[PDB]
């Protein structure tokens, strides 16, 4: 969804404001390879003439067996306004944004492009020592602050105010503390270019009067500049942002330079493993890591009971199981993070299982399991367990002096989606809460 | 396979091993040596034919389907489906 | 030939244009065939 | 959809250039054609961030990686660009530069042959290379040849072309040919794009070359199913005869060495394998056709 | 089976492409003046409608006879 999300949030922003985004050649550069194979076809071919070409003729192009995959090309493209249909003469003309025409044609026959891409001081640092070493830091550091484990430095009041008027780490004064949410824990599962997009996307959001535009623009050009090399310094409102990049660990600054990092370059859709463990019958957990970062987030749910220089071993218990279902997280979600750090072993036992399966009678073939079944119906039977009360905020209606009033009442309520229960025999029903007041409304209309 | 094969012994395969089995099948493809004393040298006529593309559906001399494109026989004009084939009707390979 | 007239006059040019068509090569390949005996027999005849 | 590599073989050469400014009036159209390849090499890295690109020249003395430079600078290209762009642009032109410098040394070494065959089959190479040593990348070939110098001898050509079409075929790995010069067709070129899923295109003026490799070459492996190519011209593939020369049709070839012959070698033996043919069995097919008496 | 440039001009015209990539290199000239660009267009999709019919019909096919 990281094409998804940035392509949808360029939709929703006004055509008048995409003109003025389109003005820097860097960022046409990060816009067009977001879009799909055949719209960046269709674009490289307009670009170089200044022309106008008939609808019908890039439908030619397309095979009839490729004729869907055209329908998606064209809607996207039109949505973000790179395309402007022209109709006159009889005919649906095509024509090119000439701001995207320009931005582009320069970037790649290498035009004046008002330091777009940023200048060069020939002052360049050790990427392995540093660069990886701040950013992974920092960037760690606010992950551990968000899963709740404690750490010493926490992050500053910038990212989080983000945070907190965010989905994510929902917090409450009177409790005094974070948690994580449902989606907090689906921000963790997702991988680290997905992850870095989902607080970068909600600070664009966040930010009031500071241009969106300007946001963009820095954003966009950040990922075109290369890890290790010096970058002099710009926009006025992109000072501020620049000083504010360091909070995410994404640009390092000594205290006139900024050096981009590897999450820097990892922004613009950049293309045994750590966090595996193994999940067996007796509830033992041994997940062969050996990073705070995995251990922490493997406590949300996982009873830990000591820990080696090479991995980390623990149990599931009904305890650990409870505490991250009340926080929010889903038991769907924890056997995924689960399948997807499971051990090469696992996969290998499981396939044998599946081959002799095969063999007994290959007329079936069921999704294969790396795990034993019996920890997801362990898992998804406590789930149960804490949705057993299920219970609705309302009120209650009875005494009706006619039978045609009450089934009136009633069925206005089905037709608004506000009725929850209802009795024939008793002449009774309850409503939601929320939509107590409608009930309400129409009884007296 | 000796008496078959001019005395030659290694012709008669046996596998040790499954892998040892696809080797022996690929072992196979490649055309196989030629005996001195066996002299079958001569001249075989075959064509080169030209590929059509036509607008409408054509019956095939091959079998009497309806195909939409195929290659002209040099010889006779008759198309054939797929090569490389013996024409049905010159008998040209 | 007499197959293309009796689909001409029963169906009135509908069909006949279509079934020359499909029986065309054949036709162009039996037409050859005779005109090939034809010219051979002129030279080795006389 | 998945990162491509592009392999552009451009066959490079005085002689090949040199000849088809004299037919025209344009002077220095190499530059021309060296100003495209840069700006369609650029358009390729702009279509995805992890594709890569590999150009190879065929000068006439032999052939040489213009990029990726070899482990064993001058300002030719503005440094206000994009860098991976400029990382690329600049190592092509600056070995064009060193490549030129070595030719013109060797101006008075006697080109006997083109090179054509070894590029082609060493960009082969370097396809091969590249999907091994990284792990699920598509991969294309672009030729640029000079058709406008008159050749000495193509049958050589014929037999390296057509094994690397077998090689590409297996790959996966479509070929295009961008010809420019005075002959429309060639009939060993433009049998390769045909066979290996490839585009053929012929241009008679360098001046806007770009249009056609940016409209025409620019399909990406990704893609290739769902875009009809824009070749104009029909392949026959035949061969030309061993001693005649001409295209065969209807011929016979050798049982032994699969050699073409239009007409029945002088000597009833084979010109190729010096392989005798029976009396008796050729005497079949001078035999007339039956006509009655 | 259906004029020669002698060596000193090679050597010429290798100098002025040697000279014209040394001096100054432009990309941007390789845009079309647009007088061009609808010519080179106009010839490519005369291709891409007769290959666009040709490949629209690449068992047994449906047939209109009865
Ligand atoms: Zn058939
Ligand atoms: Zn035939
Ligand atoms: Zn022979």
């Amino acid at each position: 969804s990281l094409k998804h999300s940035v392509t949808q949030y360029l939709e929703e922003i006004p055509q008048q404001v995409q003109n003025r985004l389109y003005t820097s050649p860097a960022t046409c550069l990060a816009i067009y390879r977001i879009l799909p194979p055949l719209a960046k076809f269709f674009i490289m071919a307009m670009v170089f003439n200044e022309n106008e070409v008939p609808l019908l003729d890039l439908d030619k192009w397309v095979n009839s067996n490729g004729k869907l995959q055209f329908q998606n090309a064209i809607k996207s493209m039109k949505s973000l306004h790179l395309l402007i249909p022209n109709k006159s003469s009889g005919t649906l003309m095509i024509n090119l944004n000439p701001t995207f025409k320009i931005s582009l044609r320069n970037a790649l026959t290498g035009g004046e492009v008002q330091n777009s891409f940023g200048v060069v001081v020939e002052e360049n640092v050790v990427s392995l020592d540093l660069l990886d070493e701040y950013s992974a830091n920092k960037w760690e550091t606010i992950l551990h602050f968000m899963v709740g484990t404690p750490l010493a430095k926490i992050p500053s009041e910038k990212v989080l105010n983000l945070l907190k008027h965010s989905k994510l780490m929902e917090e409450v004064n009177s409790t005094g503390e974070f948690k994580i949410t449902n989606e907090g824990f689906q921000f963790l599962l997702q991988e680290i270019n997905s992850q870095l997009w989902t607080l970068l996307l909600q600070y664009l959001k966040m930010i009031e009067t500071m241009d969106l535009v300007d946001v963009l623009h820095f954003i966009f050009m950040l990922g075109a500049l290369e890890v290790g090399k010096a970058y002099k310094i710009l926009s006025e409102t992109q000072r501020i942002m620049l000083q504010d990049m360091r909070d995410y660990g994404l640009v390092f600054q000594k205290h006139s330079i900024f050096y981009p990092t590897k999450l820097a370059l990892m922004l613009t859709s950049d293309t045994i493993p750590d966090g595996s463990l193994i999940v067996e019958t007796n509830f033992k957990i041994y997940s062969y890591s050996n990073s705070p970062l995995q251990i922490a987030v493997l406590s949300l749910f996982v009873h830990l009971k000591a820990r080696f220089v090479n991995m980390v071993l623990g149990q599931i218990t009904r305890e650990s199981i409870r505490r991250a279902l009340t926080n929010g997280i889903t038991a769907d979600q924890i056997i995924a993070y689960l399948e997807t750090h499971a051990h090469p072993q696992m996969r290998r036992l499981a396939e044998e299982k599946l081959e002799k399966k095969l063999e007994l009678d290959p007329n079936c073939k069921e999704p294969l399991q790396v795990l034993p079944p019996t920890v997801v119906d362990q898992i998804r039977l406590w789930q149960l367990e804490l949705d057993r009360v299920i219970t609705y905020e309302g009120s209650l209606y009875s005494d009706f002096e006619t039978s045609q009033e009450y089934n009136l009442l009633s069925k206005y309520a089905q037709d608004i989606g506000v009725l929850l229960w209802k009795d024939d025999k008793k002449k009774k029903f309850f409503i939601s809460k929320e939509g107590n007041s409608q009930v309400l409304d129409f009884a007296k209309r | 396979c000796k008496a078959t094969n001019y005395g030659d012994e290694s012709f008669y395969k046996i596998l040790l091993d499954e892998t040892h089995l696809k080797e022996l099948f690929n072992e196979a493809v490649t055309p196989l040596p030629v005996n001195k004393i066996n002299k079958g040298f001569t001249l075989v006529k075959m064509g080169f034919p030209t590929r059509i593309f036509e607008d409408t559906p054509t019956f095939c001399s091959c079998h009497s389907k309806l195909v939409y494109g195929g290659y002209f026989c040099p010889n006779c004009h008759s198309k054939v489906c797929s090569l490389p084939t013996v024409c049905p009707c010159c008998d040209l390979m | 030939n007499e197959l293309f007239q009796d689909v001409l006059n029963g169906d009135g040019e509908s069909m006949s244009n279509t079934c020359t068509a499909y029986l065309k090569p054949v036709l162009n390949s039996i037409t050859l065939a005779t005109h090939k005996y034809d010219e051979y027999f002129n030279e080795y005849n006389n | 959809e998945s990162p491509s590599l592009l392999t552009v073989i451009i066959e490079i050469a005085p002689k090949l250039w040199t000849t088809f400014d004299e037919e025209g009036n344009e002077k220095g159209s190499i530059i021309k054609v060296l100003e495209a390849l840069i700006v369609f090499l650029n358009a390729h890295l702009a279509f995805n961030s992890a594709n890569k690109v590999a150009v190879i020249a065929a000068y006439s003395q032999g052939i040489k990686y213009l990029y990726p430079e070899s482990t064993s600078d001058l300002k030719i290209i503005n440094s206000d660009m994009y860098r991976r762009f400029r990382n690329v642009d600049e190592t092509l032109v600056e070995e064009i530069y060193k490549l030129f410098e070595l030719e013109k040394k060797q101006i008075e070494q006697n080109s006997q042959r083109s090179t054509l065959a070894g590029a082609m089959s060493a960009g082969l190479t370097y396809v091969n290379r590249i999907s091994k040593e990284s792990v699920s990348l598509k991969s294309r070939l672009l030729v640029l040849t000079c058709g406008s110098g008159s050749s000495k001898d193509e049958i050589f050509q014929y037999i390296p072309i057509m094994n690397c079409i077998f090689s590409a075929t297996k790959m996966k790995c479509p070929i295009d040919v961008v010809k420019i010069g005075g002959s429309k067709e060639s009939t060993f070129l433009q049998q390769t794009t045909d066979a290996t899923n490839g585009v053929y295109l012929h241009v008679e003026s360098t001046e806007g070359l770009i249009q056609y490799l940016a409209t025409a070459m620019f399909i990406d492996p990704s893609l290739r199913p769902i875009i009809v190519k824009p070749n104009h011209g029909s392949v026959d593939f035949r061969t030309s005869c061993y001693l005649t020369g001409r295209v065969v049709a209807v011929g016979f070839i050798c049982s032994v060495c699969l050699c073409v012959l239009s007409i029945i070698p002088p000597g009833n033996k084979c010109p190729a394998c010096d392989s005798q043919f029976d009396e008796h069995v050729i005497a079949k097919l001078k035999r007339k056709p039956v006509v009655p008496r | 089976t259906t004029l020669k440039v002698s060596n000193q001009q090679m050597l010429q015209q290798l100098s002025l492409v040697m000279d014209n990539l040394i001096n100054k290199l432009d990309l941007n000239q390789v845009v079309p003046n647009n007088e061009v660009s609808n010519k080179i267009n106009k010839r490519v999709i005369t291709a891409i409608k007769i290959n666009a019919k040709q490949a629209k019909h690449n068992l047994e096919v449906k047939s209109t006879l009865p």
